[PDB]
């Protein structure tokens, strides 16, 4: 186990042991769902117009 | 009545002026002079150094400075002061049993958190705020477009429905009646819920911007392992901790860094830490903890290392060694050291040390108050604007 | 001394590290004596014009018994010199900016 | 101990001044503004609506008719969303179990005068030790009460503590710290979060005037320093 | 009180944003609405509890390995891939 | 569940953890070593076997063996992300 | 020379979490549930009063 002790003594670093603002890309899925809503609303509006006619 | 140097600045005329001394060590010395029948006269060290083996320029001779130079040369007979016990000091003088057990620790800036007015709008970037603000109006007007043009909800009504769905307020008494408008409005309600939940999830963290720059782990921190120009930490020159860092086998890499930033006295280093000239100060647990308790802007780091004790050092061939050690032990057994700690060390002014989450105060959240005030001042003009519109 | 001259001086510096700690423990366990010296012949070890330089080059040409350092066990190097059992695991790997 | 939670734990997310400004200073001004905007629906109904918006539980409210009053209600509801988010964010941590030590220290009235309690305090140490000598020298009455509950050993005291036959065990700080560390479930803890009274040390006894004493002291200090 | 309005009300209770709804008049319908609103409280709590962690930044490596097409044939990219090692 | 923990080589234990959904490793590999093709002290194949092992390491042969024998996965379910609610975790509310 | 570099490690049971039907009612104890249920009705009836 002396090898292990030497490795911890000489080779250990910063990132080995190891809240941000949300961008458009971070929450792009929700806006995709809203766009799908717009598309579906237009589609069903056209469908209702066709049914009425 | 202690006779000490007047001006501690280097290159100044140091004349021994009689000032007056009092505190933990003076109280202990008075107790010793009471129990053991002897008379004393206190006088400060010639310089501000505790004592360290140094090589004098001529003949390259080992010499003791500060207290050790004062005592081993016969100028002083006893050292009642926070003198740490270690090999280099114990080889020449002899210490009594410790009258205070302590260790080395690091004092750093408290770093109270900085709160801005826009702290409430931090979780969403400005582009996201603009996007959602545009989306609200787009949804409202297109809801109106699909409701008015239905095969079978005024503009104010649609706008109010969208706004009250976004932020839960109930300002919308009217719901869409056309099927496409109902579908769009309700998925928009889901979208608004998602936005609100995402903004709420990390709102508290952005309200109080706490950072891990403060609360260094200690010497075990790889920041302490590898010195950098930006991160400057030091200690008292020619003291016990300096000897400990010099003699330690592996901490030489940061001892080299500390050798060029060492301070003359502990008070100067504490002041330098207080105004952010020094990032970290390594010193005894007792003094640093007392300063942290007294000063709200200074805090310790933890994991006390090099555990030792303060000893009343005397010469190697002295008659008071056994009696002083026995008196220190007896004062330890009964409630005398506890009384000294209570009256000199264990009084507190500001602590603010707890693992609980921080409590919101005026500074941390005032942007929301100013936002409400801005709403007041905006409505004060919008009422006149609406009156003028109604005039037309 | 300078690029103008073709000769130099043996400056006695102090070597310490992971490989040095290994070497010191080896010296205590095997009971031998050591004379470390840095190599300026080659970068790390390579066969150019059928001539080995660097750490391997110094070992193969009997200029030094041992080569302690960040020396990777290879096929050609093991064909030319004799290696010990590996004490740390290495290999070719890619590092990129996050 | 089983512990307790202070009744103010749910009021911890905001300081008293913040609560006051939120609910009696800012809310009243906002109600005045809402009513004034609407009149340009009594003040009580405006206060009721605003308070209902503070914690939206779908309480029955009468929304104002004016557009500017609606805008003020909207920005106030944004403030209420902020308030609810900030209050609920750390409510779990503030409403949490708090463990309070039974005794502050050896100078506590429980140790000094245990008789003035309906349940007598059960504390004692093992005999033939330094702790017994210290307690006998310092507190004679406490020692005379405590020798009745005298234990047999470290393990006997620990099992008496676990079962409940003993409430406090006064012993060496290092041994008690080791026992607390080794203990499973963290049921036994030292009072004061590591509070030490006599604060002596462990030493290697030697014959008076022994020639080995200086070298042993130097070597022990070397071990400490290195 | 058609089926569409019932669906609209129940959905609005799922994520209560004070959307305009028409509550049923019957007592048993009100009890069912209440138990569904309790279910909606459960759903909102469970969904929002871990939303912060799920909506978090994820770091994806540029290249899977040395056998990636970027290393083997770097020419078929608008930005040429910049990689190399020290010599000898 | 007759044995709470089993201490063994990283390769075998990791392969079993990948194959078996109900078994998981613990981490912080210790006693780092390697599998060797042992032969007698006085053997003629020592140098040739060692050189062949090294050559197979340099090119893509040990990688191929790892891919075809060790580096295939059936169920992992190993991630630092919070657990996703499924039928079993949240069903009392459905029954409610 | 090693043909596979590895180390010692520990294999244990995965221990998939156990979920019960009353899991949603767990955060409040039964006494707290009864107390809040009684409080709702007490407040309602004396609001009526
Ligand atoms: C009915 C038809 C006309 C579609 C209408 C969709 C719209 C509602 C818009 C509004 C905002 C649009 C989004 C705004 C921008 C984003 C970023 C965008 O990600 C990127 O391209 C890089 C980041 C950036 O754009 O700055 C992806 C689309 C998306 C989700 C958009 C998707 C479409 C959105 C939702
Ligand atoms: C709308 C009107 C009725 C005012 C709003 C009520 C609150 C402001 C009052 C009512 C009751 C008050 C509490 C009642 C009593 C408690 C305990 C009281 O003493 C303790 O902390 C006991 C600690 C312990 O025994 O361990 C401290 C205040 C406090 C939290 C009070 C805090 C303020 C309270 C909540
Ligand atoms: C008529 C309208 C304006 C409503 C009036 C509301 C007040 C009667 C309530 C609401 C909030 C109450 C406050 C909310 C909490 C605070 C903190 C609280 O300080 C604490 O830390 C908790 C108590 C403790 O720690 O002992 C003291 C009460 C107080 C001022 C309360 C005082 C009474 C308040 C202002
Ligand atoms: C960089 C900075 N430093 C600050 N120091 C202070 C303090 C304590 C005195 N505030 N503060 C800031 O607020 C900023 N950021 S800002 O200049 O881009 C900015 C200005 C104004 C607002 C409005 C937002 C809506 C409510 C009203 C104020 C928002 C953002
Ligand atoms: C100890 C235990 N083990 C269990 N194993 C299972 C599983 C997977 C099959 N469920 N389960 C339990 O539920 C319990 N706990 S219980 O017997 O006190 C209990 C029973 C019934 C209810 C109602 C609550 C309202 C909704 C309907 C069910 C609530 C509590
Ligand atoms: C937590 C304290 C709540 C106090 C609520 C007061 C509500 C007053 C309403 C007055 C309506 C006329
Ligand atoms: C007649 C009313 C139908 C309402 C349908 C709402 C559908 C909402 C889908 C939301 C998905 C996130």
């Amino acid at each position: 186990g002396e090898m292990e002790e030497l490795e911890t003594l000489w080779l250990t670093g910063i990132c080995h042991n190891e809240s941000s603002q949300l961008d458009i890309d971070n929450m792009a899925g929700v806006f995709y769902m809203l766009a799908a809503a717009m598309a579906l609303s237009l589609i069903t509006f056209i469908w209702e117009h066709l049914f009425y006619w | 009545i202690c006779t000490g140097p007047n001006d501690t600045s280097p290159g100044s005329p140091r004349h021994t002026v009689p000032q007056c001394c009092y505190g933990f060590c003076i109280d202990l010395l008075i107790k010793l002079a009471r129990t053991m029948n002897f008379t004393y006269e206190v006088h400060l060290v010639a310089d501000g150094k505790f004592g360290t083996q140094e090589r004098v320029n001529n003949s390259n001779k080992k010499e003791w400075n500060g207290m050790m130079g004062e005592l081993l040369s016969g100028q002083a007979d006893m050292i009642v002061a926070p003198l740490t016990i270690n090999n280099e000091r114990a080889q020449y003088i002899e210490f009594s049993k410790p009258f205070k057990y302590q260790g080395l620790t690091i004092l750093v800036k408290k770093e109270i958190p900085r709160s801005t007015l826009d702290s409430f709008m931090q979780p969403f970037q400005s582009t996201l705020w603009l996007l959602v603000g545009l989306s609200v109006h787009v949804v409202a007007v297109m809801l109106y477009l699909l409701d008015r043009f239905s095969p079978f909800l005024t503009l104010s009504s649609a706008m109010w429905f969208s706004w009250g769905v976004l932020l839960n307020s109930g300002i919308g008494e009217g719901a869409p009646r056309s099927f496409s408008a109902r579908i769009l409005g309700m998925v928009w309600a889901g979208f608004a819920m998602i936005i609100v939940a995402s903004y709420t999830a990390n709102l508290a963290a952005f309200l109080v911007l706490d950072r891990p720059e403060e609360r260094i782990t200690g010497i075990n921190d790889p920041r302490l392992r590898n010195p950098s120009d930006k991160f400057i930490y030091a200690t008292v020159k020619q003291s016990s901790v300096d000897i400990y860092f010099r003699r330690q086998v592996e901490l030489s890499t940061m001892y080299r860094h500390m050798e060029k930033h060492n301070y003359e006295s502990a008070a100067e280093a504490i002041q330098a830490v207080r105004d952010n000239k020094l990032h970290a100060f390594i010193w005894d647990s007792a003094v640093l903890e007392f300063e942290a308790s007294q000063k709200c802007d200074l805090v310790t780091t933890g994991e006390l290392f090099f555990r030792s004790g303060f000893g009343i050092g005397m010469r190697k061939d002295s008659p008071w060694k056994q009696n002083v050690s026995l008196s220190i032990l007896k004062s330890h057994e009964n409630g005398f050291m506890e009384d000294l700690d209570k009256t000199w060390v264990r009084y507190q002014e500001c602590d603010s040390r707890s693992n609980a989450p921080a409590t919101l105060t005026f500074e941390n959240m005032a942007g929301v108050f100013m936002l409400v005030a801005g709403g007041i001042v905006a409505g004060i003009f919008l009422i006149f604007i609406e009156i003028a519109y109604k005039r037309h | 001394i300078n690029n103008s001259t073709n000769e130099g001086m043996n400056v006695k510096k102090c070597c310490k590290g992971f490989c040095i700690d290994i070497l010191k423990k080896l010296s205590r366990t095997v009971k031998f004596t050591y004379d470390l010296y840095l190599v300026t012949n080659g970068k790390h070890g390579k066969k150019v014009n059928n001539v080995w330089n660097g750490m391997i080059g110094e070992v193969v040409y009997q200029r030094a018994v041992m080569a302690v350092g960040s020396l990777t066990i290879n096929e050609e190097r093991s064909e030319v010199v004799d290696f010990s059992v590996p004490f740390v695991e290495t290999g070719i790997s890619v590092m990129v900016s996050r | 101990s089983n512990g307790t939670v202070s009744p103010s734990a749910f009021l911890e997310p905001f300081s008293a001044s913040v609560w006051v400004m939120m609910f009696v200073m800012l809310l009243i001004v906002s109600a005045i503004a809402v009513f004034v905007f609407e009149y340009f629906f009594t003040i009580g109904k405006a206060i009721w609506l605003l308070w209902g918006l503070v914690f939206n539980n779908s309480v029955p409210v009468q929304n104002p008719k004016g557009t500017t009053s609606k805008i003020m209600v909207s920005v106030w509801a944004f403030f209420a969303v902020i308030f609810l988010a900030s209050y609920t964010a750390n409510l779990a941590a503030f409403i949490q179990e708090e463990f309070v030590d039974q005794v502050t220290g050896l100078s506590d009235k429980k140790f000094q005068r245990p008789h003035d309690y309906s349940p007598p305090f059960r504390f004692g140490t093992v005999p033939n030790g330094s702790t017994e000598r210290n307690i006998r020298n310092n507190y004679p009455y406490m020692h005379q009460y405590m020798t009745r509950f005298n234990q047999r050993g470290v393990e006997d005291a620990l099992v008496s503590l676990k079962t409940g036959k003993l409430d406090a065990f006064i012993y060496d700080a290092a041994v008690l710290n080791y026992k607390a560390g080794r203990d499973e479930g963290c049921k036994l803890v030292t009072i004061g979060s590591g509070y030490i009274f006599a604060t002596t040390g462990y030493g290697i006894a030697l014959q008076k005037g022994s020639p080995w004493k200086r070298q042993i002291d130097l070597a022990l200090l070397q071990f400490v320093g290195d």
